[PDB]
């Protein structure tokens, strides 16, 4: 029938394929209560495509201004507008925006409707798929659309998690990481900088300092699990 | 099950021949749910031919150059000349991902027999599946099938049990003695009298530990005596 | 017919195979009311939670100490935390009274009373503490992906994995103790110290653990 995640595996029973993108991993379960699928849904949409989002961002960056490094292009930015007025502006919108998703999640057709001016609305939609203003210009089916988009955004997520981990064992961005793979790819990866070993752990050092300045503080930027490194 | 390990015994319930090789032996009795059963013989097909392809390695390695002792042989500064002190991550990274995938099919093949046996990149050519842990097609090009499957199989079998006897001989000879297989029987030819089992037990040959690039490992032995 | 902790040995008759990880362990008969083996039930629950996360939190800081990242070992992390940090010690304990007295009130007499908890009392939260079962209570608040809900036999399973790997940090806490009461240093260690030498250290190299030799 449908592609699996494990071509000969039976699928839980919750896990029929009706969602785009149900390949039928749920092993742990998660999904097998009917309320917090939904939520669990509109969460792997939301990261997806935040994640899609940071990546292409990640990438241009790397691309177009390769002297900046992403992980540290918090405080080599140094806008005029201020490092408050940034997080205000952010904050109030972002609340806005995610109030108002939170509503669609938890009364579904209850905000379509344009706040300040009258005379827009959203059509009746799915929960995670507004569409209208948000969505013109399908170029094809919808289902097809939603399949790709989950499973780029779930390509997506991974790809900044090795973003996050291959910024901090290395300190290079991710395609100056690939260009140091292509360079030397048997003496680069995770497998020739780290070895655990009965009698021996090698950690790789991460090149991310314990904490930045940024303007008269002293932000703490860890390397993620560091010590649960191998 | 026609002429049994042992004249005065008899087979077990769930010994009577179905498979090959069996000559009704399972004294601890671990064949007695065929699930356990399944999984054991798949097991016991894995530790088969990778014992023949073990014994066939550390001899052929041991004919064709025998100035490379094959216990040694896993280290990178005794590697062959394009791989000569190669990174040993990587190489365990290539092997790593290349056989879970291999391995991850094969059990797979055994939880679901029959949806595996398809190439899973160009839909068109799948392998089909006598039995469980006998693909052949792909895996048996020249076509030795199709003909005395049972016959065979008894015949893999058996060279295969006899060939983890003959590994775990060598490995053995290889902690007791420091040789080779072959360099061990030109050295029994020497002194068959005072060069053989007497006298070598209690001695290992392996050291305490290795350093390849920078790691310590273990490196235990099969039994004590003399580090 | 099924596993028994001692085997051969029936199991008592106040050990059915209803309760996760019944294996008919009750050579003291303490559980034999089932009033009181419902309190002992939550009370294995809530021992083993709490040895699961202070298992957990003793292994992580252990590893962030073992690899040379600063952290205390667990014998020491107190002081380290309330002298690094300016923190009043009785300040901390008597806050930690008042949440965990809540809670624990709260769990108590919804132990005393199921149904209680749940009447809006608290601040108007009903379904989020009105509890499943004995030790279980779920909800939207103890239990957010709702893994208690959907599948059933998921649940049992979880149950058993939980209450199992309860035991087992519960007598690898205990282990901690006694480790440090022995060799002094911390769990990781005492790991590494077997890695290196599994033979000739160990606790009957100690001259603690066996006193004859
Ligand atoms: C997850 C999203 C995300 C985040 C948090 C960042 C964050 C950052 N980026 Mg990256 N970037 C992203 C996505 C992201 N980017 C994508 C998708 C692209 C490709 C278009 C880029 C291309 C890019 C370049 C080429 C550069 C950055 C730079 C920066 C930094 C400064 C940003 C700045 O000055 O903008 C200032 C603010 C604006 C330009 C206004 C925003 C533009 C309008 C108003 C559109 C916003 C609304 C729009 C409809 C999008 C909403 C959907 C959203 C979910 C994506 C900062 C670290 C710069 C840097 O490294 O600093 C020196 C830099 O040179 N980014
Ligand atoms: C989402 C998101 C994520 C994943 C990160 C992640 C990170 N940020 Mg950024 N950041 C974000 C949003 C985000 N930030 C927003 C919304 C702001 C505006 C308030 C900033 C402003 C910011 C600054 C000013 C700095 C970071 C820093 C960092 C790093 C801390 C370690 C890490 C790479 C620090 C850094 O570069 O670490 C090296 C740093 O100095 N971030
Ligand atoms: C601020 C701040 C700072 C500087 C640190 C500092 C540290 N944390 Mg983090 N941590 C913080 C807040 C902070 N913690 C909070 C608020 C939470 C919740 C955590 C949860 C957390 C976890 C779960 C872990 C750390 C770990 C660590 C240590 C290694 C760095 C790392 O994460 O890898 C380092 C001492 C790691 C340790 O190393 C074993 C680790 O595994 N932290
Ligand atoms: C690990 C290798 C391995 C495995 C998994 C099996 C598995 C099996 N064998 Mg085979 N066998 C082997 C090696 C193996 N064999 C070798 C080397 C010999 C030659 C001595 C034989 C000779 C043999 C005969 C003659 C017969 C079987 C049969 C069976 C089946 C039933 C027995 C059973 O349930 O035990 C399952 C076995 C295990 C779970 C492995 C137990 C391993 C223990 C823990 C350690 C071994 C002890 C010791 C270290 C060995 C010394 C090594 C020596 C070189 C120094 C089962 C499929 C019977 C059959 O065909 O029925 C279908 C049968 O008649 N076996
Ligand atoms: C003792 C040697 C030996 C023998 C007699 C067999 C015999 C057999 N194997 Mg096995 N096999 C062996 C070693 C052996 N194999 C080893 C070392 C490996 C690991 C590479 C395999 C891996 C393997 C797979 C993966 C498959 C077989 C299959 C087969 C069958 C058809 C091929 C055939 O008859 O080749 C006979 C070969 C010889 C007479 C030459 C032996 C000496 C050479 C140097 C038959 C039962 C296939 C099968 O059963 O499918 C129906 C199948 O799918 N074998
Ligand atoms: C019951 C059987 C048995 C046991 C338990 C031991 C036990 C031991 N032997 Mg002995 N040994 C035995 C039979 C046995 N041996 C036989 C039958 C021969 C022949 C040998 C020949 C032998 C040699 C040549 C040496 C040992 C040594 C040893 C020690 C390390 C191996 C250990 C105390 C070694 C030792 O420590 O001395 C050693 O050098 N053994
Ligand atoms: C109930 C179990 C338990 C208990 C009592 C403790 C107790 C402690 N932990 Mg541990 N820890 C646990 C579970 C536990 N942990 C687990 C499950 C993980 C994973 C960790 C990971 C962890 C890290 C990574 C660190 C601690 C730290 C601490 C200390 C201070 C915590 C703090 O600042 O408050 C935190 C309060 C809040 C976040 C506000 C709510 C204290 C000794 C820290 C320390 O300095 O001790 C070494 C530290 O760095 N713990
Ligand atoms: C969670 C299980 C666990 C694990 C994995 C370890 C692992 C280790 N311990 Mg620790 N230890 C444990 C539990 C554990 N211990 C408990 C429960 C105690 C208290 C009795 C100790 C007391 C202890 C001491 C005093 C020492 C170690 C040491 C060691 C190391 C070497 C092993 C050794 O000396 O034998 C110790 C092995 C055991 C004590 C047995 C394991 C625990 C058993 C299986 C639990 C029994 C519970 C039982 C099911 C129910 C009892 C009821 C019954 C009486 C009716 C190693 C890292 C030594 C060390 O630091 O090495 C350098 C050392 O000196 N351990
Ligand atoms: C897989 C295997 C060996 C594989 C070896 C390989 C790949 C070797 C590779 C190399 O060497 C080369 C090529 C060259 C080197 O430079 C590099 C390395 C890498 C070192 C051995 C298994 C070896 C396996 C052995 C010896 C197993 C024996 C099992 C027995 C006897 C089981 C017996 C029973 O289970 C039954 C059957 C019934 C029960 O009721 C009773 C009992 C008795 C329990
Ligand atoms: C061993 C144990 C209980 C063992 C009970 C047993 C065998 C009971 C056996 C029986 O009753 C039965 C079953 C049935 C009867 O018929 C027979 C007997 C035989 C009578 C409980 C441990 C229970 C252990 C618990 C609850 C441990 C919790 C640990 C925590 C919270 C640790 C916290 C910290 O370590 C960190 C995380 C960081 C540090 O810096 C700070 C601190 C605070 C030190």
């Amino acid at each position: 029938s449908r592609p699996l995640w494990l071509p000969g595996s039976t699928p839980p029973a919750h896990l029929k394929g009706d969602l785009p993108g149900d390949f039928g991993f749920d092993p742990l379960g998660l999904g097998a209560n009917a309320e917090s699928l939904k939520w669990f849904k509109e969460s792997e949409l939301v990261h997806s495509r935040w994640a899609m989002a940071a990546v292409a961002g990640i990438l241009v960056q790397e691309i177009v201004r390769p002297d900046v490094f992403w992980y540290n292009a918090g405080k080599e930015v140094e806008s005029p507008l201020g490092p408050l007025g940034l997080l205000a502006v952010e904050f109030f919108l972002m609340h806005w925006v995610e109030v108002r998703r939170w509503q669609d999640l938890r009364k579904p057709g209850s905000v379509d409707q344009d706040p300040i001016f009258s005379q827009y609305k959203l059509p009746p939609h799915e929960v995670g798929y507004p569409g209208g203003v948000f969505a013109p210009f399908i170029p094809g089916d919808l289902a097809e659309l939603k399949v790709k988009e989950i499973k780029n955004g779930r390509l997506a997520m991974l790809a900044f998690v090795g973003f996050v981990m291959a910024a901090q064992v290395t300190g290079k961005g991710p395609i100056a990481a690939l260009q140091e793979h292509l360079a030397d790819p048997w003496g680069t990866t995770i497998f020739s900088k780290a070895a655990v070993v009965p009698g021996q752990a090698v950690a790789p050092p991460c090149k991310i300092p314990a904490s930045v300045s940024y303007k008269g503080i002293e932000i703490p930027t860890p390397c993620f699990l560091q010590g649960l490194w191998p | 099950d026609r002429k049994l390990w042992a004249p005065g015994v008899v087979a077990p319930e769930y010994l009577k021949g179905d498979l090959a090789g069996d000559y009704g032996w399972d004294p601890l009795g671990l064949g007695a749910d065929p699930t356990a059963l399944k999984w054991y013989r798949q097991s016991e097909l894995q530790h088969a031919r990778w014992a023949m392809l073990g014994v066939a390695g550390v001899l052929v390695q041991e004919i064709v150059k025998p100035d490379v002792y094959f216990y040694e042989a896993g280290l990178p500064q005794n590697l062959p000349e394009p791989f000569t002190n190669i990174n040993m991550g990587g190489l365990l990274a290539w092997e790593f991902i290349l056989m879970h995938w291999v391995e991850v099919r094969r059990w797979q093949d055994y939880k679901n027999f029959g949806s595996v046996n398809e190439d899973p990149i160009f839909k068109g050519n799948k392998v089909p599946n006598p039995e469980m842990g006998y693909p052949g097609g792909i895996f048996d090009p020249f076509g030795f099938s199709k003909g005395n499957l049972k016959e065979l199989q008894t015949k893999e079998i058996k060279n295969g049990r006899l060939a983890m006897i003959a590994y775990m001989a060598f490995i053995l000879q290889a902690q007791a003695t420091g040789k080779g297989p072959l360099a061990a029987l030109s050295a029994h030819l020497s002194n068959p009298f005072g060069n053989n089992i007497l006298k070598n037990i209690g001695t290992c040959t392996v050291p305490h530990s290795v350093d390849v690039q920078g790691l310590t490992i273990p490196l235990t032995c099969l039994w004590p005596g003399s580090q | 017919v099924r596993p028994v902790w001692f085997p051969g040995n029936p199991p008592p008759a106040h050990l059915d195979g209803s309760l996760a990880g019944d294996y008919g362990f009750d050579p003291l008969f303490l559980g034999q009311e089932p009033q009181t083996l419902k309190w002992y039930v939550q009370a294995e629950l809530v021992h083993g939670r709490f040895a699961m996360l202070g298992a957990a939190g003793i292994i992580l800081t252990s590893i962030g100490a073992k690899v040379g990242l600063g952290f205390p070992e667990w014998y020491d992390a107190g002081k380290v935390v309330v002298e690094k940090n300016n923190i009043d010690f009785p300040t901390l304990m008597v806050i930690q009274f008042y949440l965990m007295g809540w809670a624990e009130t709260k769990r108590w007499y919804d132990f005393k009373n199921p149904g209680s908890q749940a009447d809006g009392s608290f601040l108007g939260f009903t379904e989020e503490f009105k509890g499943l079962e004995n030790g279980y209570p779920g909800g939207r608040f103890f239990d957010p992906m709702g893994l208690s809900r959907g599948d059933a036999a998921k649940y049992q399973e979880y149950k058993q994995k939980e209450v199992k790997n309860g035991r087992l940090a519960m007598i690898a806490c205990l282990g901690f103790a006694a480790q440090y009461a022995a060799t002094g240093k911390g769990p990781l260690d005492n790991l590494a110290d077997h890695l290196a030498d599994p033979n000739h250290v160990n606790f009957a190299t100690n001259g603690v653990s066996i006193p004859i030799a």
